RNA sequence: GCUUGAGUCUCGUAGAGGGGGGUAGAAUUCCAGGUGUAGCGGUGAAAUGCGUAGAGAUCUGGAGGAAUACCGGUGGCGAAGGCGGCCCCCUGGACGAAGACUGACGCUCAGGUGCGAAAGCGUGGGGAGCAAACAGGAUUAGAUACCCUGGUAGUCCACGCCGUAAACGAUGUCGACUUGGAGGUUGUGCCCUUGAGGCGUGGCUUCCGGAGCUAACGCGUUAAGUCGACCGCCUGGGGAGUAC
RNA sequence: AAGGAGGUAUUCAUGUU
């Protein structure tokens, strides 16, 4: 199993779904028998430039050791959601677990 | 001189650590080079590619005239 | 390179700083490289000559640093 | 390349004793393995030229420990070509 | 005519002329003034002594406006680049910023071919 | 038979190495709209050109193509050509540590096979910017050019063909030996890391220089030094890398 | 564009700014 770091910005006005998202995606990796190392919703955080003209973005981390064709899946989820603005996933070596620097 | 990172032993620069790009970054938004900072090769790779994951995740500008 | 006038500040001032600023930031150079298209190897040519010269320069003057002037 | 437990799976069933990861027949066995593997890769990308390169040279490396073995000993070539399905 | 008392300097200035326009904060022009109305033509229109006499006709064409604050775009790079500056400053508006605005491609379009003179 | 050459395995390291697919922002162009008005554009100086049907400038929205500022480095990777945003999938090679293993399985290579910048060709797409040809304006005694305004193939993509470059380090590949210094980059061992340090030990890489070699220029442990193995090539200049 | 200084270039507390 590869070791993946996902972080998916929401955006504002979805906020409000974001544990339900939050829920969703934890069971499909467990199902999958994937690993989740860290969770950390970080919450709006005034992004440095308007995406899409919006502002505040639900930024939500996400450490990860799952198989690929779960993430690769995921990928697809997270491109069609609408919720999402933007996301990002990043093979990792070694499964970080520990506190990230914004949130200490 | 002085090279930061190799001081205190650090193995990857972690992207989401702001303070420390905000540091190695100017004012208008741009990298300053590594014959500036102090900082060795290697690190300055590192430094680089978290640079602009964060540019690309809206965590940092790219430049001072986009917002 | 954005300047905003702080709280008594003069204006003379304000504008050696806003000249400053832009130094620093060379945007006047990059504007002038990017003015006409420059071949690759023309680029890589330049890059060459330049470290060449700096390089044989910087050994000239430590070598002659211990010779009788006078 | 290859995977560590695809290797140790590979050197077990062909070494003559556990251990002999130098014996030619699991170098052979290795190389096969990694060729026929690369196969379906170079037909998903047939502009991949920097790693057919590669692929050329595990190819005739394959073939000169083939050659040696052949040389030393004529029944274990038989035996070996027997196992991995190599025409001649 | 409606007063605002705060404008945008935006100064064009290429290497052969310099445009200044004058316009509200959200965007619509109220006025400009180039060195070409001004009178000079070619290599005394790309002077910095043109771009700071644009810089005062336009300030008299917007004088109507009243406008009093004014923050500063410079865009381009023009022979003068300050001398308007300077003139708005004598003209007597109270400049608020100073802003860069030079568009810098990050590798993008080619550049036409380098001149062969 | 043996283990020193060669290769395999165990753990890690760095890299713009390659292929495929997404995505980001800046910028250029065009389109639609608002504000606003007589110039803009260009040159040594001008004109062609564009603008009162409202340009240029400024703001908002949209479409599209191409390329990845800063980092960036006589830095890195690749056999060479060459490779530069970020992310994922597939994939090649190199190096270091400690051992274990096979036991000469090696080096070179005519024919042969493959890869091979740019321009070019075929079929089908795409087309923002740039730009052979071409058109116009200038310059000049002339200007089939340099300069200016436009501008088609092409540059981009898919699949084929072509197979040539100052494809250059103008230096074939492999191996062994021979004084040094200053760096870079990437491993790794030890010494109290007395905190950024001190002493080693590898790989690759830039400069200076000794003997020696060279026509000289210069090369100089990455040799053009002292040798060994194999291959390619030269025999005055033109005619000619031309004719058949 | 012209003149002066330092170096192969920076360490030179952050803060302030
Ligand atoms: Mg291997
Ligand atoms: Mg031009
Ligand atoms: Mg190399
Ligand atoms: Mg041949
Ligand atoms: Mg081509
Ligand atoms: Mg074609
Ligand atoms: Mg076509
Ligand atoms: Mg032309
Ligand atoms: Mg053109
Ligand atoms: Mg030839
Ligand atoms: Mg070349
Ligand atoms: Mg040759
Ligand atoms: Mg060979
Ligand atoms: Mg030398
Ligand atoms: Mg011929
Ligand atoms: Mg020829």
């Amino acid at each position: 199993m590869r070791h993946y770091e996902i972080v998916f910005m929401v955006h504002p006005d979805q906020s409000e779904q974001v544990p339900g998202m939050i829920e969703r995606y934890t069971a499909a990796i467990t199902g999958a028998e994937g690993k989740i190392h860290r969770l950390e919703d970080w919450g709006r955080r005034q992004l440095a430039y308007p995406i899409n003209k919006l502002h505040k973005a639900h930024y939500v981390l996400m450490n990860v050791e799952a198989p690929q064709e779960v993430i690769d899946e995921l990928e697809t989820t997270f491109r069609f959601n609408d919720a999402v603005i933007r996301s990002m996933v990043m093979r990792t070596k070694h499964a970080v677990t520990e506190a990230s620097p914004m949130v200490k | 001189k002085f090279c930061r990172f190799t001081a205190e032993g650090v193995q990857e620069i972690d992207y989401k650590d702001i303070a420390t790009l905000k540091n190695y970054i100017t004012e208008s938004g741009k990298i300053v080079p590594s014959r500036i900072t102090g900082t060795r090769a290697k690190y300055q790779r590192q430094l680089a590619r978290a640079i602009k994951r964060a540019r690309y995740l809206s965590l940092l500008p790219y430049t001072d005239r986009h917002q | 390179p954005v300047i905003k006038v702080r709280e008594n500040e003069p204006f003379d001032v304000a504008l050696r700083r806003f000249k400053r600023s832009c130094e620093k930031a060379g945007v006047l150079a990059e504007v002038r490289r990017r003015e006409f298209y420059e071949k690759p190897t023309t680029e890589r040519k330049r890059a060459k000559a330049s470290a060449v010269k700096r390089h044989a320069k910087k050994l000239a003057r430590e070598n002659a640093r211990r010779t009788r002037l006078y | 390349s290859l995977s560590t437990e695809a290797t140790a799976k590979i050197v077990s069933e062909f070494g003559r004793d556990a251990n002999d990861t130098g014996s030619t027949e699991v170098q052979v066995a290795l190389l096969t393995a990694q060729i026929n593997h690369l196969q379906g890769h170079f037909a998903e990308h047939k502009k991949d030229h920097h790693s057919r390169r590669g692929l050329l040279r595990m190819v005739s490396q394959r073939r000169k420990l083939l050659d040696y073995l052949k040389r030393k000993d004529v029944a274990r070539y038989t035996q070996l070509i027997e196992r991995l399905g190599l025409r001649r | 005519r409606k007063q605002v008392s705060d404008g945008v300097a935006h100064i064009h200035a290429s290497f052969n002329n310099t445009i200044v326009t004058i316009t509200d904060r959200q965007g619509n022009a109220l006025g400009w003034a180039t060195a070409g109305g001004s009178g000079f033509r070619g290599s005394r229109k790309s002077t910095p002594f043109a771009a700071q006499v644009a810089a005062e006709r336009c300030a008299d064409a917007v004088k109507e406006y009243g406008i009093k604050n004014l923050e500063v775009m410079v865009k381009g790079p023009g022979p003068g680049r300050e001398s308007t500056i300077r003139a708005l400053n004598a003209a007597g508006f109270r400049i608020t910023n100073i802003t860069d605005v030079t568009p810098i491609p990050h590798n993008g379009c080619r550049p036409p071919k380098k001149r062969r003179v």
